[PDB]
């Protein structure tokens, strides 16, 4: 019943939204402003209430706003309304796109949970602590305050990539996911600039969550600065170092490293009192391992000759993903055997090559 | 744009030559004036401070 | 860093622009700082890579080439040191003569300290030599640093003159 | 190129086309962006057009590491040969 | 092609080309700086060259201070019949 | 259901009093005028550019004026300068409502500048820092010397010029990057309100090729243009320092960048005015040029001291956290070496979940103790 | 729209978790360049400000405090006292360390100062005010005790009177609260979940608390009376 | 409407009114850059045929996940989102990959490794995204790299931080496959002889999680792909393929081709549309020269 007065509810909403007298005031407004009118790119600003503007055809007109709407609305080299006539900025225009950074995973509060992850609890509060905690913000407001962002360590895709996104979906900020190896070209200065866009992101859509994974490449101080040392190397590293050095937060921005290549990297590139934190996935101890192997085991549909400890002490010490792996091509063998249940002999030769 | 005309009236063959600052009508397309190559960029960037005053006694022993 | 450009051959334009306008302006001496920077060629094939900053110094030394007796076009080159050599960078018409600026000895020191202790008020507590010789090879500002910093030591001393311990002091502010 | 479909049958050779092999393979403002055009024209040409054919593609090559497999796509440069036999 | 066409009707004409490492000579990775631009001229002159264009009664005169930085096609006989040494 | 329906009958009725509201003052004031006033106001403007069909301003179209058209084009399209004699026109050469040079000068003014710059600076300068005291906690011996090199010249030029000289024109910093670093340069920067430049080196090499030459001097221009300005670098071993690298032959222009710095810093540019400064890693790496007197004049370290200086900056950063008053900094700062006054933040800021953990307001000693111990293990580096 | 321009500032004290407008739309209708709401806002800000105010703002009052007046750093000096009072730092950080900075440049701004350090300890610096509570019911008692200060509350400011103004929000000014209470319930020893700030004896302080242990109604931030599991059960 | 629109869509603009006249079909849409598309490529496996264990294998890895991804969430795994393919080189190996990805009806893509990370900054990692972007856009879509399989017919035999710095680029990817994405039946293959020029974390599952490996054939083999492409070819009987075949030997796949194209390019020669046996015994020898031949 209520249904009904709730969608007319929602109804009524449209149509005084629509409703935006004010309307021919409006119109008035848009009156003014003629039409069609021309696109065109801004270039600096003065109080002047007329400034000139951009083109590709680089017509460059020196000319006001239509002033309802703002300058201050808008930054330099952006693209405005201007008329056809001098393209007087008729106002506030976007420019809205700029959809492109350089190599990223873009994506927000993601998939993983540290549930989903199979149990590495020990660490979770190594990444939970640091970031999750202050990310509540309340206790983090008494604590004065939080570090930047941690160090993974281990295995990705069981420790590394699986934690990775755990806290970042606990948190919901922005996770912004690259590799190194995503950057560089070879090239000079815009692995800064590849940062700078990323960076640009970042300042822009906090909250978010930085993620980096395995710097072998960008990240090497080497012994050298020349003699066949590649520049972009530090020279890229050190911008992501000035923004990262350049910022740590309260629980805003949120930065992860994820690599084995160590002490690779600058101290301050980790910079205490700012980066405190080393995750480093090991392989799970039988009972973590266990852990993790009662998730991923038993959400693989099987039959009850299989057992976890059956699994458990047959093993190597795996990773927390060789145990998923295991799981993997064990249904596989099922499929191989076209069944839906698993039986226990499938996991043995799984894990056994996998 | 390359325009023919018969030799303007401001000119002199001499004056004339290729690669030359000309005033031309712009719309007519007629020469007016022969212009100096003056304003041949400079790079204004370029920095002329025109012989300037410095002494040798102000740095010695070279 | 100006005839080093975007555009191609910007530079050999901006030198020939720089050749030209100069030309008329000839008397010229036309100065060039750290030189090494549009003077490497390298060795090779690969010498597009930057063809700028070698045309550029091409184009130049075909300038150079272009003429000989004009000392109206007068050409002056700086660099630490040079990298690559020519005999346009040594020629009758293009670089002649190969410039040694050696820091200078210490009298030549007290040489220099002495035209920037010049403007300085002092009380002559002062010896150059000294100071010269506890100074090694400074290009003349060093000296001057000294000179700057005997400065804000002397203030710091209260000093309007500036006095022998004041430039020690400058000295004992690191010079390494 | 068409002309030579007007005048088919023809010849289209191209003296040693590395000149246009390599597009903007990033934002390299000018030049490069037409090296792509008459590279993707060619390409859009070679990888567009009939096989009947009165004309054919004949390029040479010193250097052929500027190119790119949309020229050595099949049924468009088939054949290589190379200049060189001890 | 002026230099040639020009000099082509004007002939005989000698054609002498400054040291010619910008608009000659292998380039680099072979990438492109607009290096394609040099390539092109690179080949504008090798396509007169090793192309029917002939000296018919214009002349060229290489010009470089090092030899060996120049494209090894272009040192090529069809285009360089004589490598010239200045002790 | 029912019940929560009556708040959403509440909800919808609410809604239509303001549809219903807001129709109302709509009749009374019935907007043209905030602009067809400004509008046809500025459509004169406009139109004071559209007779002859006409602060970077990069290009002035101002056009076709023939008898004249008083423009200068920098671009494709007929390129103009109006010199070549007494050329001007009484407030303004001609039109675009765009009067002048482009930015490329040709004679001078002309109309006053109708410059400057294109990419804006891409370089991009805060003035009057967020730092002024911010970590200026334990820098001191440094900040002594910078209130020389950069505060007092700022303060009173005239002092130098009493004696005759100026400030350092030119000074190093070093150790552990930006880390209060450059906010210590930002710090005095705000103390001294003077115009703060960060431009990491990493801004001067790019894609193309006279890059932070053109910025070096865009820089440089609007150094003098923001004069008593802090012109700083974070990351010269971003364009690296002395090398030979040239011998290699790609990273001339990236050295030539340093010397592009290099050169014209050296001869006009006022530094008691203009402020220079450097941020890195390694001074080791320096091109000597810079370090060269008249260009680099004083040379600092950021720095670590000692277990005092911490027990400060500890007692300093802490009193963020609530913190327990029995135990001493000076307990805490005994045990740690010397390291960072970004670092010694590990010791309080780390202490903060301690404090969580802990679930005190007031971190205990041991709280800290483990942090120095947890952080400091926890380094490896 | 001379009084309309007061619109918004009664939409401050409503007000609920949004409060969420207001500490993001605070921030522009305080800098819309009519004093009404430059006067306004910073006052409005205040149950905001123990039930939403803005976070950078803050800092901004600071910057505008002699922009186009010296009321509004006679504002800016006291509103910052105003919803610096009690509630401090955190949520209001930007705020209140100014008026640590803030000492005298006048008289009256010390005047105004003290009057604002004084607000800003007022409470000794502890202090929330959010008129409904966590008991599901709205207080009209203190609701009463607002637009009452917005006529009044003019001591410097517009619809000026006198300065006896200052108290009228103390009809429901609070602490930062968190009432602890025991099984028996007058005041005895109880305890909590740790505060800051440890185990919270019979009323003592925190404000917006989920803790371990259960209240009797409807457990919840804030008040929360205290029994215990009877195998582990307590006063606590 | 407003809503009936889209970018870059032609139109037909009011001339000097500068307002649409009215729409037109709009042109697009894929790039190049050599991370380029081919979309849906065709191939049928019986071509490379006596492979099938490998192609059943590959169906099982691939056309099964793709023709029915749920039988595996039925299951309840998470199918391979990527394939390897180990073993002999180069019989049309890419046959392999399309007729799969054709038969699955998946945009099968090439990309040229090396050019995702490059000197010039970004433009080899802007590539990234907008390949993993058009990826989603079109998937379910198969992709395949270029230059770094080794399975022999693409085979460049990748790089040591050229292309493990694409496969790690592809990684993340593969890992942001991996991601909030978990879309599937999007499947990049990496089918390759030597892995150990790549990072393993490549066969770490959600990138490679069915690792299946390719093996070197035979006259038997050839015989039947000779039977293939000779089959293609206009031809004459008194004709043994296997004798070829056998004839053929360190011969593979796609040099069978050649083989049948000498045989026509004979023939040709021999002015024929008709082709004997001979002729390819020919040029088993001309191929098999240069099978030995550099």
């Amino acid at each position: 019943a209520t249904a009904e007065k709730l969608p007319n509810i929602y109804p009524s909403t449209r149509c005084k939204l629509k409703l935006l007298k004010q309307e021919e005031e409006k119109k008035q407004l848009e009156e003014i402003r003629g039409n069609p009118l021309s696109i065109g790119t801004l270039e600096e600003i003065i109080d002047d209430d007329h400034a000139i503007v951009t083109s590709p055809t680089m017509p460059d007109y020196y000319v006001s706003i239509l002033s309802f709407v703002d300058k201050e609305l808008l930054e330099p080299g952006c693209s405005v309304l201007l008329h056809h006539k001098t393209m007087s900025i008729v106002g506030v225009l976007q420019d809205d796109a700029d959809p492109m950074v350089s190599v990223m995973k873009m994506d927000k509060s993601p998939t993983e949970s540290y549930s989903d992850i199979g149990g590495l609890e020990s660490q979770i509060q190594e990444i939970k602590e640091s970031v999750e905690l202050p990310l509540t913000h309340p206790e983090l407001y008494e604590e004065m305050g939080p570090p930047k962002g941690v160090i993974l360590y281990g295995a990705p895709g069981t420790g590394k990539t699986l934690l990775a996104k755990a806290v970042a979906n606990q948190t919901s900020a922005t996770f912004l996911r690259i590799v190194g190896s995503e950057l560089i070209q070879k090239y000079l200065g815009d692995g800064p600039r590849l940062c700078r866009q990323i960076f640009k992101v970042a300042g822009e859509n906090a909250p978010s969550i930085v993620f980096i994974d395995e710097i072998d490449a960008i990240g090497t101080k080497r012994y050298d600065s020349n003699s066949g040392g590649e520049r972009e190397i530090q020279r890229t590293m050190l911008e992501l170092l000035n923004q990262l050095d350049g910022f740590d937060d309260r629980g805003d921005v949120k930065v992860i490293m994820a690599t084995n290549k160590i002490e690779t990297l600058d101290p301050a590139l980790i910079r205490p009192g700012r980066i405190d934190r080393k995750i480093l996935f090991e392989n799970p101890d039988l009972s973590t391992k266990k852990k993790i192997l009662g998730i991923h085991t038993s959400k693989m549909n099987l039959s009850e000759d299989v057992n976890l400890e059956t699994l458990v002490t047959t093993k190597d010490d795996l990773s927390g993903a060789d145990i998923q792996a295991m799981c993997t091509e064990a249904g596989l063998l099922a499929l191989r055997e076209r069944r839906m249940q698993v039986t226990a002999e499938d996991f043995k030769q799984a894990k056994e090559r996998v | 744009q390359t325009v023919f005309l018969p030799m303007v009236g401001l000119v002199d063959p001499d004056k004339l030559k290729p690669n030359d600052l000309v005033g031309v009508n712009k719309d007519s397309y007629l020469i007016l004036d022969t212009l100096p190559s003056e304003f041949d960029s400079r790079v204004k960037a370029m920095e002329v401070d025109e012989k300037p005053t410095e002494t040798y006694s102000d740095v010695g022993g070279l | 860093p100006q005839l080093v450009q975007m555009y191609i051959g910007e530079g050999a334009k901006l030198v020939r622009d720089a050749f030209a306008l100069a030309k008329e302006k000839a008397p010229t001496i036309i100065f060039i700082d750290e030189l090494d920077a549009i003077g490497t060629k390298r060795f090779d094939s690969e010498k597009s890579g930057d063809r700028e900053v070698q045309r550029t110094m091409l184009e130049l030394l075909n300038q150079l080439d272009g003429f000989s007796s004009d000392d109206r076009v007068k050409v002056l080159a700086a660099t630490n040191r040079v990298d690559v050599l020519d005999p346009a960078l040594l020629r009758s018409g293009r670089l002649d003569r190969k410039i040694e600026f050696p820091l200078p000895s210490e009298d030549s020191r007290a040489q220099i300290l002495q035209i920037h202790s010049r403007k300085m008020t002092t009380d002559d507590d002062i010896n150059w030599q000294e100071l010269a010789r506890s100074t090694d090879e400074f290009n003349g500002a060093q000296l001057k640093a000294v000179t700057v910093e005997a400065g804000m030591i002397a203030l710091r001393n209260g000093q309007s003159s500036v006095k022998h311990e004041d430039f020690v002091e400058g000295i004992s502010e690191v010079q390494a | 190129f068409r002309l030579a479909r007007e005048n088919a049958p023809s010849i289209i050779f191209i003296d040693e086309v590395d000149s246009i092999a390599t597009k903007r393979f990033d934002a390299q403002t000018g030049s490069d962006r037409e090296v792509q055009r008459i590279l993707i024209e060619l390409l859009t040409q070679m990888d567009g057009f009939d096989q009947s054919t009165n004309v054919k593609v004949i390029m040479a090559t010193n250097r052929a590491d500027t190119l790119d497999p949309a020229l050595l796509r099949p049924g468009r440069l088939d054949r290589k040969i190379e200049f060189p036999s001890l | 092609r002026e230099m040639f066409a020009y000099a082509k009707e004007h002939e005989p004409c000698i054609i002498f080309m400054d040291e010619v490492d910008a608009i000659g000579g292998r380039r680099f990775s072979e990438g492109t700086s607009a290096d394609r631009e040099i390539q092109r001229t690179l080949m504008e002159l090798l396509t007169q060259m090793d192309g029917f264009d002939n000296l018919g009664q214009t002349k060229i005169i290489m010009a470089t201070n090092r030899p060996d930085t120049l494209d090894p096609a272009l040192l090529r006989p069809g285009r360089l019949d004589r490598k010239v040494e200045i002790p | 259901d029912d019940k929560i329906v009556p708040l959403t009958e509440g909800d919808i009725q609410v809604l239509k009093s303001y549809g219903a509201a807001p129709y109302a003052a709509k009749l009374k004031q019935t907007n043209d005028l905030k602009d067809i006033e400004a509008r046809i106001k500025e459509k004169a403007g406009v139109k004071e550019s559209d007779t002859g069909l006409a602060h970077p301003l990069q290009v002035a179209r101002c056009t076709k004026i023939i008898k004249a058209k008083y423009v200068i084009n920098l671009k494709q399209i007929a390129k103009f300068v109006v010199g070549l004699g007494e050329r001007v026109s009484p407030t303004d050469i001609e039109e675009g409502m765009r009067v002048g040079v482009d930015r490329s000068k040709y004679n001078i003014e002309l109309p006053l500048p109708p410059r400057i710059d294109p990419s804006v600076t891409m370089m991009t300068v805060e003035e009057k820092p967020d730092v002024t005291y911010s970590d200026v906690g334990g820098c001191k011996d440094q900040i002594e010397k910078l209130r020389e090199v950069v505060e007092l010249p700022l303060l009173s030029p005239e002092r130098f010029a009493t004696l005759g000289i100026d400030p350092p024109k030119g000074i190093l910093l070093y150790g552990p990057p930006g880390t209060g670093k450059t906010l210590c340069a930002r710090a005095v920067a705000n103390r001294t309100d003077a115009t703060f430049i960060r431009v990491i080196g990493s801004e001067l090499v790019q894609k193309y090729v006279g890059e932070g030459a053109r910025m070096v001097r865009e820089l440089f221009e609007m150094a003098r243009t923001k004069k008593a300005c802090i012109i700083f670098f974070d990351e010269i071993d971003a364009v690296g320092g002395a090398r030979f690298d040239d011998g290699a032959g790609g990273d001339n222009e990236v050295q030539r960048t340093m010397l592009e710095l290099i050169t014209q810093l050296d001869g006009f540019d006022p530094r008691g005015n203009i402020k220079v400064m450097f941020a890195t890693n390694r001074p080791n790496t320096l091109d000597p040029a810079l370090l060269r007197p008249g260009r680099i004049d004083r040379k600092v370290e950021f720095s670590l001291p000692d277990l005092e200086g911490r027990a400060n900056i500890f007692r300093i950063h802490s009193k963020s956290m609530s913190v327990e008053r029995g135990i001493r900094w000076e307990l805490i700062s005994r045990l740690c070496p010397n390291s960072t006054g970004a670092e010694l933040r590990s010791v309080c800021t780390e202490a903060g979940m301690f404090a969580i953990r802990a679930r005190r307001k007031v971190a205990t000693e041991k709280d800290f103790l483990k942090a120095v111990d947890k952080v400091i293990s926890g380094y490896k580096k | 729209l001379a009084y309309a321009v007061l619109g918004i500032a009664l939409i401050a004290l409503g007000e609920d978790i949004g409060k969420e407008m207001s500490l993001r739309h605070f921030g522009h209708l305080m800098h819309y360049g009519n004093e009404h709401i430059r006067r306004m806002v910073p006052l409005a800000m205040g149950i905001v400000s123990v039930s939403d105010p803005q976070m950078k703002v803050f800092d901004t009052l600071t910057r505008f405090s002699h922009d186009a007046d010296l009321e509004v750093s006679m504002n800016s000096i006291f509103a910052m006292g105003l919803c610096g009072a009690g509630t401090n730092n955190a949520r209001l950080a930007q705020l209140l360390r100014q008026l640590a900075s803030y000492y005298s440049r006048e008289q009256d701004a010390l005047f105004i100062t003290r009057l604002a350090q004084g607000l800003l300890h007022l409470g000794k610096g502890t202090m929330t005010m959010d008129v409904f509570n966590d008991a599901h019911v709205l207080n009209k008692v203190t609701l009463a005790s607002i637009l009452t200060t917005a006529v009044g509350l003019v001591s410097p400011s517009f619809m000026l009177k006198h300065h006896q103004l200052f108290y009228m929000l103390n009809a429901g000014i609070r602490p930062k609260f968190i009432l602890a209470l025991n099984d028996e319930g007058e005041p005895i020893k109880v305890n909590v979940r740790v505060g800051q700030p440890v185990l919270l004896n019979h009323g003592e302080r925190a404000e917006l608390e989920t803790d371990e242990y259960i209240s009797y109604t409807s457990h919840i931030e804030g008040v929360v009376i205290l029994k215990k599991n009877p195998d582990y059960r307590e006063e606590e | 409407n407003v809503k009936d629109l889209k970018a870059s869509q032609r139109v037909c603009l009011r001339s000097d009114s500068y307002m649409l006249h009215k729409v037109l079909e709009n042109k697009a849409d894929p790039l190049v850059s050599l991370m380029m598309v081919e979309k849906v490529p065709d191939s049928t496996y019986d071509m490379v045929g006596g492979l099938t264990k490998q192609i059943k294998e590959i169906k099982e890895v691939i056309e099964l996940p793709v023709k029915h991804p749920e039988l595996f969430e039925s299951l309840g795994i998470a199918q391979p989102k990527g394939v390897i393919l180990y073993g002999p080189p180069g019989t049309g190996k890419t046959l392999l990959a399309r007729a799969v990805a054709h038969h699955t009806d998946c945009k099968f893509i090439r990309v040229s490794g090396a050019e995702l990370v490059q000197k010039y900054i970004g433009e080899g990692s802007r590539m990234v995204r907008e390949l993993f972007v058009m990826a989603r856009e079109h998937a379910p879509s198969i992709i395949f790299m270029d230059e770094i399989d080794s399975i022999g017919s693409t085979r460049v035999e990748g790089s040591g931080g050229g292309d493990s710095e694409v496969q790690r680029t592809m990684l993340e990817l593969l890992n942001q496959l991996d991601g909030f994405e978990t879309s599937k039946n999007i499947k990049i293959i990496m089918a390759t002889n030597r892995l150990d020029i790549l990072d393993p974390a490549l066969l770490r599952p959600g990138r490679i999680d069915r690792k299946i490996e390719f093996p070197p054939p035979s006259v038997a083999a050839r015989a039947e792909i000779l039977r293939i492409h000779s089959r293609k070819m206009n031809l004459t009987r008194g004709i043994n393929l296997r004798k070829v075949a056998e004839k053929m030997n360190g011969c593979s796949g796609a040099d069978v081709k050649g083989v049948c194209t000498e045989a026509g390019m004979y023939a040709l020669r021999e002015r024929r549309i008709h082709v004997t046996q001979e002729d390819f015994e020919l040029a088993v020898g001309k191929v098999m020269n240069k099978n030995q031949e550099t």
